């Protein structure tokens, strides 16, 4: 009790993408965008996945460091564009200054910045589960509705600094409230964005020799 | 109108083949009105 | 498929002795291995279900048993109508694959 | 009883069709799920192809798989098998009997009782 | 023994279109076969009416909509018959495909008022597991006992208003777990009829 | 006071079971079992009961009718039946 | 669930032998076995009673007579047979010849104790047709819900005391509208049993 | 099965008697009402007689009317059908199966499960 | 019905042992208590041996007293009997047929129904 | 529907190790085959549970004993099947031989949990008649109406304490009057089972 309930089952925030701001060699991008995604990895999927309606605001940390794991004084700018603002598409490009889209501008050697991003759909709550086609196969059980936004992520330079920077992406869900508890996924997860499984099934419980043997 | 709406089961060692027996009357507000003979 | 064959091709044993054929799978087929006696003309008939239970009608000089991969059948004292052949099936790898042959000999 | 009896063989040249029935009465023929087995002139009984308790699936092994087409009458209390361009080495005493991967409540009358084997 | 699911009954949303006896009526669906072979079926929660006298007009004829229901499960069978079912109301109910082609044919996630016979009814043909499936709003059908189920659902949704030909919320689905038997002489296919009855509905945006 | 109806009246049928509906094993679901019009003295079916003869020594009426159906199965039989009544305005419906 | 004839019980002409439980016992005629091919079996009245124990001596040996009665019908019949029996009684069931032999035989029109099978149960033999028979006091007898069917029937006639051996007041039918059926391996004939209890009986004119 | 058998057919001289058995099992021959059915060497099926459900009721044909002379045992699941001075041309294959003008609840099984059929 | 047959009689030098079968079905082979019965060549039925409803009683008559050895497989629905070192004048068509002094409930079918005797 | 022998519930004599629901709970024997062959069984009062959990501990190491019980038979039987048996309740069954060798062998007079099946019901191998065994604490077992008997008995010796594995008070004989019968198709072999639950059992003169 009170280490059980779905407060606590969604706390102690983790990892949910691992971007890199490619800068040297064939990569001059020297920016990134990440979509925020919450079904990034199976082992967050399947618990998100337990539910069907669920209601929280996420609380955004990024642990930022060179690829040998030193942090120099680098500045960092990490833009949120929300959604439904066009985003940005090269390191000198206007969107970078659009006054709606909150931005964050830390260094590589600072303690990681941390946002606070409300709760932004829609609907009442997010639906992880939509039976039903959109825009009233390429389509079936894909919610519009749960789209929180953009992470743009650049270097605030001039020309190619030549250091690819990783940013490591953690998410802490606050206020969590869920609904319609569902059975936990059993089949491996195909593809992203569908419940899609294999032909050959696999038995959720493991078999034995006899039934009459322990 | 009368429709199968599902199957006819039984279990084993009963027949499959029943009757159904209509029943016609006229309820409290029937009325008739100017009498005249009948054509048998 | 697992492939689950009999060992001996052809036996010869007395008229009170205890026959042991046996039937090595090569995968795990669990408890899933039944025995189907056939007759020098007629049809199959069955003598063990799930490896341990005789049928319903068998009489009782026959007897199955199960020891890690050498599912077996032993008869109890070898009387008449027995120098017949002998199958072992299994019903685990969907193939369905048999075994080969205990004709029995005096 | 499980009466079940094979009939409709005999000797037809490589490549055509020849069907087999299998007959059986004695028992309820529309919840059991039937198969066949051929036995081969080197008296080795090996699956042939199955079918459901209401005639819908089907596993064909690699035996033939395209080529036989089992089916099941469920109201004449018949077991159909097509023999479609039948192989050379394809001559077998082609038994019928119970027993089937589907019907859940199965994998106690695997192939329980059988037939008699038509030749062909 | 109505379960009624998630201790809700459906309400009228304070204050629209609001139907009445003439349109909550008992449809009654044709009847499915129940045979050993069988393996379930499944109807979605408003497409199995969009086609079916006035709820047809009311549904396809407008733009919001929502409703509980009264789905209501019976299985004309004998006494020397044995089975059981498992019907379940299934919220926001998946389908998934079964790829060796990634995504569900649409006759397969609406398949009408006729369902659609589940292919793989271990995995609830959306990768959950059957045997967790009675965490949903469910009753057994045991034949040895009774063979009525009726279950009461409220709206489940996100928005107070939804469409009614796109966003399908539910799904009853009916699963045989102990597959049906007898013995010679018997009718070898158990009929199974299901009885909906819409409960507080409500329309809106005319044509 | 209620009296049988001749439902089954068909050419060839005769006797007492002209007085009967049958209702078989092997009629598939949603097809066809009986059906007759509500018409308390004209030919047919009702020609049989009590109002369908009063009926005809009389001009005109208009009232509630009532027809009790009685199932003469075993009682282990078990099924289900659909019995649809349609206004005169419309006709007889094709399906189920 | 007794039919009181016409809302009358028997009862006693105002202030004659009136006679006791002695003559107002239960009177168990013989069985009839109901086959499939059976038409039906009727018995009057009076008559039917007339040779059988005290009745038959109190009703021969006087000159004036007047007695209801409470005839009841039960069929021993198993669970899996099925069938009905329209069970009434015809006051002044007066029964008619059919010419291609004018007159009914006297066996025909005064059966005894045994009732006299049907020739032409679809008319009553009386012309009157049997759909319309309900009209007169009646209960079925369906195997699948009851066996059972008792009549309660008052004195109807013109004069108050009549004649007890030549006129015969009413009589009881027995006809299966849906025949007997089984499947093979139960008993073929199903048996009917009549129970007679003459109720508030009277007599006059001794020898 | 509706399994039944006809037998006791043969050759004779024209003018005698010859009886026929229907002896059939598998379904209840206590409530079904049977008849005789013959099948002259034209081809030409004609309905010889018939036999209520109880054996109490007979409806005899212009072929017979008072020659033949049906029955049922109904204990020892026979027919029986006499042929008394039969007519020259009165050879054929006499069936027998079910269906009859009695038995209410009739005009399904019309003559749905035949015989074999015995020459004369 | 209650169909039993008799099968598995022939020559054999005197001294030996030859058994005897009486598979029967279409009736409860597992409450009924069953006998058997020898018709020597001089046509005269004589009593051999009896076996009680399951197979755990038995009454053998001064004919054999320790020699014949009946038994029931009651599962197979068999009937055994055995002919351990036959005498000389002991040839005779052994009939097999139901009634026995056991099954309390008996003495209504004492030899109700026969089977068909195989000789020996 | 409790026969509570000779109208006295076991009580404790008044003021020895008096166990408790530990002891006290329900021994579940083993289950007898009845078929229509069979004859009857019986068993010992306190020697077939002398080798049986908690009550076997404490009767063989003990000196003294006295106990009451509360035998419940019940017969799992069809409703196509039919018989009845005798369930009755013997105070010092003595068992006798039966000479053409003079005295009961030891494992007919004790035969522990299993039972010894009769070879003379007739007579209750005791020389007294079974017609008469009525006498006894008894209840019918008839499987048209009902399928189970329990019979309460009370402690029924001379002296109040007495030995437990030498003097065996009463026996509990079972006995199919009408044998069982059953048409081909059903279970051949109706099981037969037998609760045990020691009432108020007390103890003296440990080891």
């Amino acid at each position: 009790v009170n280490e059980a309930s779905v407060e606590h089952f969604y706390s102690r925030a983790g990892l949910v993408g691992v971007v890199e701001v490619k800068d040297s060699g064939t990569s001059l991008d020297g920016y990134t965008v990440w979509p925020i995604d919450v079904m990034g990895f199976v082992q967050q999927r399947r618990k998100l996945e337990l539910s069907t309606y669920m209601r929280f605001d996420a609380e955004f940390t990024f642990v930022s460091n060179l690829n040998n794991s030193t942090t120099p004084g680098m500045l960092l700018q990490y833009m949120y564009v929300p959604p439904g603002a066009p985003k940005p598409d090269s390191r000198k490009s206007y969107q970078w200054q659009t006054a709606t889209n909150p931005s964050v501008f830390a260094k590589l050697s600072d303690p990681p910045p941390q946002v606070s991003v409300p709760f932004m759909s829609p609907a009442t709550a997010y639906q992880w589960f939509y039976d039903g086609y959109p825009t009233f196969n390429l389509q079936y059980g894909q919610c519009p509705n749960n789209m929180m936004g953009h992470f743009a992520i650049r270097t605030v330079s001039e020309s190619t600094t030549g250091k690819n920077i990783h940013v490591r992406v953690y998410m802490r869900i606050k206020h969590v409230r869920a609904w319609v508890p569902r059975p936990l996924r059993s089949q491996a997860y195909m593809v992203k964005n569908y419940p899609t499984y294999s032909q050959t099934i696999t038995n959720t419980a493991t078999d034995r020799a006899s039934i009459t043997t322990t | 109108t009368i429709w199968y709406q599902t199957n006819f089961v039984v279990p084993p060692d009963t027949p499959t083949e029943a009757n159904i027996i209509a029943l016609g009357a006229a309820q409290k507000n029937f009325t008739l009105k100017l009498c005249k003979d009948t054509d048998e | 498929d697992i492939q689950m064959t009999q060992s001996p091709s052809s036996l010869s044993a007395s008229l009170g002795e205890r026959v042991s054929l046996t039937c090595r799978a090569s995968q795990d087929i669990g408890s899933r291995l039944n025995w189907l006696q056939q007759e020098p003309d007629g049809t199959i008939k069955r003598l063990i279900y799930a490896t341990s239970s005789l049928d319903s009608g068998v009489p009782k000089r026959f007897s199955g048993s199960r020891s890690g991969s050498y599912y077996s059948l032993t008869i109890s004292s070898l009387e008449s109508e027995d120098f017949v052949d002998y199958y072992c099936l299994q019903y685990a790898g969907f193939p369905w694959t048999f075994g080969g042959g205990t004709k029995l000999e005096i | 009883e499980v009466k079940l009896v094979e009939s409709g063989g005999g000797l037809v040249k490589p490549g055509g069709s020849l069907k087999l029935s299998c007959a059986a009465s004695g028992f309820a023929f529309s919840t059991y799920d039937m198969s066949w087995v051929r036995q081969t002139p080197e008296k080795r009984l090996e699956w042939v192809a199955t079918i459901s308790s209401g005639g819908s699936y089907t596993y064909y092994p690699d035996s033939v798989k395209g080529r036989f087409t089992i089916s099941r009458d469920n109201a004449r209390n018949t077991l159909y098998l097509q023999m479609s361009s039948l192989r050379s080495e394809d001559t077998a005493l082609y038994y019928c009997a119970r027993g089937g991967p589907y019907d859940y409540d199965g994998s106690f009358y695997t192939m329980d009782y059988w037939g008699q084997g038509t030749s062909v | 023994n109505i379960v009624l699911s998630y201790g809700e009954w459906p309400e009228y949303c304070p204050s629209p279109t609001r139907p009445d006896v003439s349109v909550n009526r008992f449809y009654t669906l044709s009847t499915k076969s129940w045979k050993t072979e069988s393996t379930g079926w499944y109807w979605k929660f408003p497409d199995v009416l969009n086609d079916t006298g006035v709820f047809g007009q009311n549904a396809q004829f407008h733009y919001l909509y929502r409703s509980g229901f009264c789905m209501h499960v019976q299985c004309n069978a004998s006494k020397f018959h044995q089975g059981a079912l498992l019907v379940a109301a299934i919220p926001e109910f998946v389908i998934a495909a079964s790829s060796p082609g990634l995504y569900p044919d649409f006759a397969h996630t609406n398949p009408g008022k006729d369902g659609q016979e589940f292919r793989d009814p271990y995995v609830l043909d959306a990768g959950i597991p059957l045997s967790q499936a009675l965490i949903f709003p469910h009753q057994w059908i045991n034949l040895r006992t009774n063979n009525c189920a009726t279950i009461i659902m409220p709206y489940i949704n996100a928005l107070p208003f939804d469409s009614a030909l796109n966003h399908s919320n539910f799904g009853l689905v009916v699963i045989p777990i102990s597959p049906l038997k007898y013995c010679n002489g018997a009718t070898t296919e158990v009929p199974i009829t299901l009885t909906i009855a819409p409960l507080n509905s409500e329309f809106s945006g005319l044509r | 006071v209620e009296t049988i109806l001749e439902v089954n009246n068909t050419t060839g049928t005769t006797g007492v079971s002209r007085l009967l509906i049958p209702v078989r094993a092997q009629n598939n679901v949603d097809q066809l079992c009986a059906s007759f019009q509500v018409d308390p003295g004209r030919n047919g079916p009702w020609q049989s009961t009590m109002v369908g003869q009063i009926c005809r020594y009389y001009t005109q009426w208009s009232g509630s009718l009532k027809v009790t159906f009685m199932f003469t199965g075993s009682f282990m039989a078990t099924g289900k039946m659909l019995i649809a009544y349609t206004p005169p305005g419309s006709a007889q419906p094709t399906t189920r």
